[PDB]
């Protein structure tokens, strides 16, 4: 049903698309609208399949009262049906929530749903969903005359991971067109120079990969050494320091980093 | 039964995840930390400082002995917030400054 | 020598370098506690390397997408340009593999496109990776948290597959007293300034102090400076300052 | 405008006053989230284009998949920027700071 | 044809989005730089604050 006012004059409505959105009764001269009907955005939330197969859906921008309108749910099969409706139906501005527990508390964030919302897999088990926490509330006490001044001291060692390359690969433009067809590549002749461009720039990628090596780590032109006696005070630094009795230069912290990423 | 998501050829917009109130508390607890503990907190535990021997030593930090702030505290308390008013004046004249 | 190594960099952050001195064994057994517990976190069931295997992931997944793209027929009447060949004479073969060319043609231009724009992210990473081992493995930082959070003293790299990790060494202080505290002291009608420090109160008497480490002194004409008159100093204490000779 | 600095082999300029100043500095944190259903964009809701859409392989999963990318590096820019501490400092209620 | 036309037509607008991230995301961490260095501390490099 429409709301919109023509004129005596017009026949049907455009939208900026210039698709038709409206139209008119060639016999009760009645106004009404057109309207899509597939609801593609639906969000499912879930923990792995290797904990769970619970799942909670989010229908975006939906009302929760035009969920069974809005997916069309009469037409679905039962075990659809059950995510459209129910106790466990919660409202944000992200939208409708369905199959999720609302608690009161506050968390740090672990499945973002969106507007301050996030869900967590939490205690049998069940889908819980929560406002998210920022952090643990402080005071000061400040004073015109007050100070702290610290008494004692902690020495503190954290990492931090960057990458430096990526792998670097080549491409046969020719082998994956047209492979070793001669009437193919006859006709990939018309093309011009797409595939000349194509090789130099996967050219260009891998020069600069070993390029980003250089940098890094070719920044002395020495190759120091460490002395035989390991005099340095107290502090203890061979497990950074390189392992002799291996066939590499690797320390048994670098042997922990290589054996993690799976190539 | 306006179900926008479906108005739009297929586009739609997803909220952020941080609100504007979110992002609002964030920046005022940077701006509390900075007035009662100067940059301790930063590398630390808030260690409480009054603010006057913190602009002490800022003044130290850029090459002027600190005897230059305690003479000058009034001048200076009054040009700091002479400075502030000219933001806010400037803000909230037609002039775009974003 | 190590330790007077580790002495100058206590005073890049502030630190007098008999601090270090008297608690040279506190400080190196802290170090080697710490150094213990990051080969505990790798040798765990925690993947920390995740920043590694996603650009891993992103490669491999970007490559089998192309190999599946040779299954489309874009509108033809095969994807086996083989089979074309054999059922058909070039005139009217010919409509059918243009259409193939044409897609497999933009499947390797988006492939191409997306890479250099990948190309374009791990050397801005690169760059910055290059910058922290000449400021923090090179040099000793006072840029604030570029080097480890807390007061930088030294950094270590260690080679990983297609990255590097950093070890920063940082000073973080710790359990902290109250004091009353003053601007200045007025003495004989002049006010007199820390050299460097800050005059605090314990109840009755009253020291300097170094900002970062509990150290409390006798005030002398030796750490401290004068400066002016005491009606001028918003906040000024009575008290003495002893004439060492 | 131009100028010219008095340069000689024994003189020297010295500042007798200093001024506080203020100024403003804005930089942009993120972008909108958008998404696209690239199957009502292209073939919307008729079943004859949706199948001559399967021959072209994944495309729209594809593009999707780079627009998912897009959209949750706008949120990891924003936390970077603002929650770079983790505890909620509160100011005092009597504010004299000097 | 109609479909040929209007995969360009996304696909112009996703690699134009991801060029236009790419200096968004060098503006942010230029800005977490300026958190950590011109609030969280004093700075002495010239014109960074
Ligand atoms: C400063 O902290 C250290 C610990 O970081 C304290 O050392 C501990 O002291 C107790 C009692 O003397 C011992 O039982 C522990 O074994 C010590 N720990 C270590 C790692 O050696 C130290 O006492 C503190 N100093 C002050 C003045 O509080
Ligand atoms: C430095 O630390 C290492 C441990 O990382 C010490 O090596 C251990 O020494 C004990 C001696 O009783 C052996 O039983 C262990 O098997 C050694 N571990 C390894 C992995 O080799 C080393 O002794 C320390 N260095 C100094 C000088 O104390
Ligand atoms: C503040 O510090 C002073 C100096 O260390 C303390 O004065 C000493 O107090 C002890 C009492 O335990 C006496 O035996 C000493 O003779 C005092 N020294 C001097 C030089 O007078 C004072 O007690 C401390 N005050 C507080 C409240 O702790
Ligand atoms: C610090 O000591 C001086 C004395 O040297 C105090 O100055 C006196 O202040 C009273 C109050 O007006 C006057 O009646 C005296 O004439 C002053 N004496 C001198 C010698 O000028 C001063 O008040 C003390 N400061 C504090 C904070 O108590
Ligand atoms: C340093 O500059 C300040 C201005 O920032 C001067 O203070 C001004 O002095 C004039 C004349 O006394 C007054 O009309 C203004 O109202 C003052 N401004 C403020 C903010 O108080 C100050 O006098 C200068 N110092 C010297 C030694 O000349
Ligand atoms: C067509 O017939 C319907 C009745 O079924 C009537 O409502 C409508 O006005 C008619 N149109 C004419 C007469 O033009
Ligand atoms: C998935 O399986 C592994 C091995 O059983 C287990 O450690 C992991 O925690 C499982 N998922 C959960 C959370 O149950
Ligand atoms: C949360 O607290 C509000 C306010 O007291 C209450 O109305 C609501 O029922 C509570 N919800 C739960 C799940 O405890
Ligand atoms: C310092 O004093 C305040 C106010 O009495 C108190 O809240 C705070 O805990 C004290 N700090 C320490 C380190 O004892
Ligand atoms: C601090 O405030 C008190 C009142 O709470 C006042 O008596 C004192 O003079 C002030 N000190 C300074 C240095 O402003
Ligand atoms: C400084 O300049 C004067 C005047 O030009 C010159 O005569 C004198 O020798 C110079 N002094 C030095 C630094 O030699």
């Amino acid at each position: 049903e429409s709301n919109k006012k023509f004129l005596p004059f017009q026949q049907f409505g455009r939208d900026i698309a210039d698709t038709t959105d409206a139209v008119r009764d060639p016999q009760t001269l009645e106004i009404l609208d057109i309207t899509p009907c597939s609801f593609g955005g639906v969000s499912v939330i879930t923990p792995g399949t290797n904990t769970s197969n619970q799942v909670a859906v989010l229908y975006q921008d939906v009302n929760c009262t035009e969920v069974p309108v809005a997916i069309h749910a009469d037409q679905l099969t039962p075990t659809w049906r059950v995510y459209s409706t129910g106790s466990n139906v919660f409202q944000t501005r992200a939208g409708c929530l369905i199959g999720a527990e609302h608690v009161n508390n506050s968390y740090e964030c672990d499945i973002p749903i969106g507007a301050g919302i996030c869900a967590s897999y939490q205690t049998s088990q069940s889908i819980i969903a929560y406002t998210m926490s920022l952090g643990a509330e402080n005071s000061v006490a400040y004073s015109n005359n007050s100070i702290a001044i610290p008494t004692n001291f902690t020495i503190s060692v954290t990492t931090e991971i960057l990458p430096v390359s990526m792998t670097k690969t080549s491409v046969d433009c020719t082998m994956y067109i047209c492979g070793d067809s001669t009437e193919c590549s006859n006709l990939l002749l018309q093309y011009g120079s797409f595939c000349t461009q194509l090789n130099r720039a996967l050219t260009g990628i891998a020069v600069e990969q070993d390029k980003n090596t250089q940098e890094v780590f070719a920044q002395v032109k020495q190759i120091y050494k460490t002395p035989p006696i390991k005099d340095f005070g107290g502090f203890n630094f061979s497990q950074i320091l390189p392992d002799p009795s291996k066939p590499s230069k690797r320390s048994f912290i670098e042997d922990l980093l290589f054996n993690k990423v799976t190539l | 039964d306006l179900i926008c998501a479906q108005k739009f050829n297929g586009l739609t917009v997803l909220p952020p995840l941080l609100t504007d109130e979110m992002i609002a508390q964030y920046t005022s607890a940077l701006l509390a930390g900075t007035i009662t503990s100067g940059w301790t907190f930063g590398a630390g535990a808030a260690l409480q400082i009054p603010f006057a021997m913190q602009m002490a030593y800022r003044f130290n930090g850029i090459g002027v002995t600190q005897n230059v702030l305690y003479e000058n505290q009034k001048l200076i308390a009054n040009q700091f917030n002479s400075a502030i008013g000219k933001i806010q004046d400037s803000l909230s004249s037609t002039a775009s400054a974003l | 020598p190590f330790a007077m190594q580790m002495a100058y960099r206590f005073n890049g952050i502030g630190v007098t370098q008999n601090v270090l001195y008297e608690n040279q064994k506190l400080i190196a057994n802290q170090f080697n506690s710490a150094i213990g517990k990051i080969q505990d976190s790798l040798s765990s069931t925690a993947s920390a390397l995740g920043k590694l295997q996603d650009v891993v992931n992103q490669n491999a997944q970007a490559l089998n997408t192309l190999v599946k793209q040779l299954s489309s027929n874009f509108g033809a009447i095969s994807s086996v340009l083989n089979d074309i060949l054999s059922r058909l004479d070039p005139p009217e073969a010919e409509v059918q593999i243009d259409r193939l060319i044409t897609g497999r043609l933009q499947s390797l231009q988006t492939y191409v496109t997306q890479q250099l724009i990948r190309a374009a992210e791990i050397r801005a990473s690169a760059n910055l990776a290059a910058t922290k081992m000449s400021e923090c493995v090179l040099g000793q930082s006072k840029r604030v948290d570029f080097c480890g959070k807390g007061y930088h003293l030294m950094s270590f790299p260690q080679s990983a597959p297609h990255g590097v990790v950093f070890l920063h060494v940082t000073y973080v202080p710790a359990q902290e007293k109250n004091f009353t505290t003053a601007p200045a002291i007025c003495h004989d009608g002049k006010a007199h300034f820390p050299r460097e420090g800050v005059f605090v109160s314990n109840g009755t008497h009253w020291f300097v102090t170094q900002r970062n480490f509990y150290e409390p002194q006798i005030i002398t004409t030796d750490n401290t400076f004068v400066s002016g008159n005491c009606d001028v100093v918003i906040g000024i204490v009575n008290n003495t300052v002893y004439d060492p000779l």
